[PDB]
């Protein structure tokens, strides 16, 4: 939307940018919950 | 990809004709005449 009232790789076309798949919400929950298992693992 | 179809394109790009209305017509053998080339032209206005 910004880049109509003006990224620019749709309007190209050419190539097109994929999603890594993993949201990074999901990705931190998976992060603190190592956190919060290294202190009892260790 | 589906792209929109291209419309209201934008596209960019006067030889007075005071002489002929104005001063005393000269008489039919002294027929005046000018010369217009690559210039507006309105039939409307004459």
């Amino acid at each position: 939307d910004d880049c109509m009232q003006q990224i620019c790789a749709q309007y190209v076309a050419g190539y097109k940018v994929l999603p890594p798949l993993m949201d990074v919400n999901m990705e931190a929950a998976y992060t603190s919950s190592l956190l919060g298992s290294i202190a009892g693992v260790g | 990809s589906f792209e929109a179809k291209p419309s209201g394109s934008v596209v960019e790009q006067e030889c007075d004709f005071s002489p002929l209305l104005s001063g005393t017509p000269p008489q039919v053998y002294n027929f005046k005449r000018l010369v217009f080339t690559n210039c507006n032209y309105n039939l409307t206005k004459l």
